[PDB]
């Protein structure tokens, strides 16, 4: 009976007007379903190459929502676990063997127990209750022992962003980790994904101080190593200085005990950034429950996973 | 039935044929020669094809891969 | 219990949540009303979003 | 990829500030995330405190930078620096560097003078001071001549004949640029933050001191024994007593390696801290209209 | 959007042009278009020594670009965004891995110079493409070039102090996810020295710094940890030099510290996602 502050009509019709063109056809099923896709490929060029109105209204009608690059490792079925969540950042150990048909790759519950092997709370008993032996990863890795002897564990660990894809099989079981770009959905469609990172080795940098990148640090703790994940809004290059400091008041407090000798054990851990999530979007905390108990676990939506490189704090 | 061993340096947990071959002593060792009872006295494989042929008689009994030969932890 | 030979003023903010009451006269203001334009924001692969 | 993002004001930007900030347009400014204050970088570089050119270096490279594209009255618009982007900039800065070589250019605080890149806001009770924009080995040199004056104003001071205090600014002095020279301001205390970049610093020199690559020395011993070569020209012909005392061992394959190696990761850590604030890689650099191309690197 | 860039060449071309460009169409070049300059046929010109850090400083100024095709006259060719991946193969004189590396770097040739440059008669062009090696594989062939020709010229000076053969069991062998190769031998005698007056000028500097910075916070447990380690040799001599001349030493070593600091750090870093064994080649991104 009135009018509002806006006219269906144009909105209806900007809309029209800003719509992407719909994507090209081409039949291969009948010529003359054939004929006419090849025809609108021609006038297409035509219309998008001759030098006229024609060239810069279809080049101002284009947007550019590109793919993002996928990594589809081959894991042992046995050395994985399939009950675990899907947006799981895994880690690939660096496989020195080329007689080697697979690879391994590792989930933060599986260098959990590597590290809890080579040396808690509830999630060490639920590392525990997933992965049943530390004996099937700690001989998985050839050197585990000698390697953190020398700390060089952190460039042998390249991690691979979070896990989307992840077949079940009995042997040799395929996983496909998205490694650049937008974590999304590839075999299953593209609809919506998660960052599942476990809560006790998850502390947020900010709140200690008290966009969204999230960073990956190994500690080599005096007894046996630690990974922890790091969550700031803070800056690309002024994230050693502020985790030194975070870093500071265990490294002296436990290095009094040590003395390294046929130098090595200088590097007290390493820091990669996993990439960046939005800023409108925080870290909501929900459960991880395996057919034992439950877990606290951090669900991370609409990530950006660049993995950087490992440096030293 | 009757014999529980023909190759006692081999075949005990901790015994010559095992020290030599298995990954739990081999650390210092270059690892991009290629050793073939790898494949025989490597525990940790062993465990892996039994619980691998066990899943997949089981799978085959519940419905209604780079090497075949390698399934029967055998050689020739 | 004995008292501490100093007295002490205890200060105290509270927040009350109100239910105000807007009175306002016949044409104050003059709003303008603009018409409206669409745009595009990041177009993930699922959804174009304006 | 939304770029244009306003900042509205809550007061009216008067004409005397309107034909500045128009003069000032295609420089670059840092965000807060708008508000009328934190947008900016009088936030963090007031009036009261000392110019330490390291927090305010730290509000630089912590959060990001936007271009300044038009200002209206009572409210004005920035532009973000999203990577893969090409941006132009224009050189609007008043000590000027001509970018010849077209390197990758970078951001920095106003350490050439607050007065040059501020601007007063008599709108609303806050002050902007523009961030300087120049060429890289400009900008590392600057960081390293900074923190040479934090570090020497102390030291120069703690002597009981401070015949010279005065030394060190003319020694470090100006900038060093060819075509002309350009003098700095110089901060007596360098504060809490400048202090624990030293700290960092100073840990991260004295661990890459405990291993020193003997193999060197007996090259730089040969070199003062030979002639003296004109990168020599700091020894005038002159063996120190440390380099003298260091070489009385013998010179062997086995320490070098595991000393390099500690030495590639110490030095990749090193330019981790000295990869410091945000660059611009730039291409494409047209001098006739002042504009350089770049990307977020 | 086309990243592609066109290049016409001056004269016409002819058969082992087209046989090396297929040789060298997965490698990479990297870029300023104008025909003389288009990658590192500025520096590998023989009228001046090929130095590495010109070299390097230029590489790390211009841009990277991927060649595609040569046909005639025409070098089709695309460049490096930060932005979409691209597809690379190895295509390099040195042979040596992709097992998985989620680090890459691009270095200029070290292994050989006419290994990687590229000869026309008709055009005198001398293209050239910078070895892309992975980042262990980089340090550990930086390393043992560096340390390699100190010892040369160390032997050149004093040849009684060190030995060849002791040092190419060790120095000539890198070794790398289970892979052993094998690599032997101006621009890394200068690379050398630069190091050697930073090693050199690292002593005073050190015992300068922490004697600054030693008494800050007056009762530190990370100031006093980092102070009980190093070297007693090393803390005497500092107050006998003049000041002047301190502080040019001290702005010298800072200059070359951060230019090796940058050197040292790979440069163009590259990163692959996903390495196919059999076809040659990997996805990569700009890092």
């Amino acid at each position: 009976k009135v009018q509002g502050s806006v006219d269906r009509r144009r909105l209806q019709r900007r809309i029209a007007g800003l719509l992407p063109p719909p994507a090209r056809r081409l039949n291969i099923s009948r010529g003359s379903e054939f004929t006419r896709d090849v025809r609108g490929l021609v006038e297409e060029h035509a219309q998008a190459s001759s030098l006229s109105a024609a060239a810069v209204w279809r080049a101002g009608l284009l947007a550019p929502w590109r793919p993002p690059v996928f990594g589809d490792f081959l894991i042992h079925a046995s050395s994985f676990n399939n009950a675990e969540a899907t947006g799981t950042p895994l880690f690939q150990f660096k496989q020195s063997d080329p007689f080697s048909g697979v690879d391994a790759v590792f989930t933060p519950l599986s260098l959990f127990i590597l590290m809890n092997h080579g040396r808690g709370g509830g999630l060490t008993r639920m590392a525990n209750l997933l992965y049943d032996s530390p004996a099937t990863l700690a001989d998985l890795v050839p050197d585990f022992g000698r390697l953190v002897a020398d700390r060089r564990f952190h460039n042998f660990i390249t991690p691979v962003g979070p896990l989307v894809e992840n077949i079940k099989s009995t042997y040799l079981n395929k996983i496909t980790t998205v490694v650049h770009g937008p974590v999304v959905s590839k075999a299953i469609p593209r609809s919506t994904v998660k960052v599942t990172v476990p809560q006790e080795a998850f502390v947020d940098l900010d709140a200690w101080l008290s966009d969204a990148r999230l960073y990956v640090a190994l500690t080599y703790e005096e007894a046996g190593p630690r990974f922890t994940f790091f969550q700031s809004s803070r800056g690309h290059c002024q994230i050693m200085n502020i985790l030194r400091i975070y870093y500071s008041p265990s490294i002296m407090h436990r290095y009094a005990v040590v003395q390294p000798l046929h130098i090595e054990e200088l590097t007290f851990g390493a820091v990669a950034c996993l990439g960046t999530f939005s800023a409108t979007d925080g870290w909501r905390r929900s459960a991880f429950n395996y057919r034992g108990s439950s877990l606290p676990v951090v669900e991370i939506d609409s990530f950006y996973s660049n993995v950087s490189d490992w440096e030293v704090i | 039935e009757y014999r529980s061993t023909v190759n006692p340096w081999a075949s005990q947990l901790g015994s010559l044929g095992d020290i030599m071959y298995n990954s739990s002593y081999r650390q210092t060792a270059v690892p991009g020669l290629y050793s073939p009872c790898r494949a025989f006295f490597n525990k940790e494989e062993l465990l892996r094809n039994n619980r691998g042929l066990y899943n997949m008689v089981n799978e085959y009994s519940q419905r209604l891969l780079e090497q075949p030969c390698s399934f029967l932890q055998e050689a020739f | 219990k004995i008292h501490p030979g100093v007295a002490m003023t205890v200060v105290r903010t509270d927040e009350i949540l109100s239910e105000n009451i807007l009175f306002s006269s016949r044409a104050s203001t003059s709003m303008f009303i603009g018409t409206p334009n669409v745009s595009r924001r990041e177009a993930r692969v699922d959804a174009v979003t304006f | 990829m939304d770029l244009k993002v306003v900042v509205s004001l809550s007061s009216r930007l008067y004409t005397d500030e309107i034909a500045k900030m128009q003069q000032r347009i295609g420089c670059i400014l840092p965000l807060a995330s708008q508000n009328v204050q934190g947008l900016g970088l009088g936030q963090v570089y007031s009036l009261e405190t000392v110019p330490d050119y390291v927090s305010m270096y730290n509000y630089l490279s912590d959060c990001t930078l936007a271009v300044l594209d038009e200002v209206s009255v009572d409210s004005l618009i920035l532009t973000k620096i999203v990577p893969g982007q090409t941006y132009a900039i224009k050189n609007k800065y008043q000590p000027f560097f001509q970018w010849h070589g077209t390197g990758s250019l970078s951001v920095m605080p106003p350490v050439f003078g607050r007065e040059h890149a501020t601007v007063k806001l008599e709108s609303n009770d806050v002050d902007i001071v523009f961030p300087m924009v120049l060429p890289t080995p400009i900008a590392e040199e600057v960081l390293q001549k900074i923190l040479l004056f934090n570090v020497y104003s102390r030291v120069v001071m703690q002597a009981p004949g401070n015949a010279d205090m005065l030394d060190v600014h003319m020694h470090l002095g100006s900038v060093s640029y060819l075509g002309h020279h350009y003098e700095l301001a110089l901060p007596e205390v360098p504060g809490p933050l400048g202090l624990a970049l030293l700290d960092n610093l100073s840990l991260y020199f004295c661990i890459m001191v405990t291993l020193l690559p003997r193999a060197s020395m007996r090259l730089v011993r040969g070199l003062i024994r030979h002639e003296h070569h004109d990168l020599l020209n700091l020894f005038q012909e002159m063996v120190p007593d440390e380099i003298a005392r260091i070489d009385l061992d013998d010179l062997s394959v086995a320490d070098d390696l595991s000393r390099m190696r500690v030495m590639m990761t110490y030095l990749q850590s090193l330019a981790s801290l000295f990869n410091l604030g945000p660059r611009l890689a730039t291409a494409a650099y047209s001098q006739e209209t002042l504009t350089a191309t770049c990307w977020l690197r």
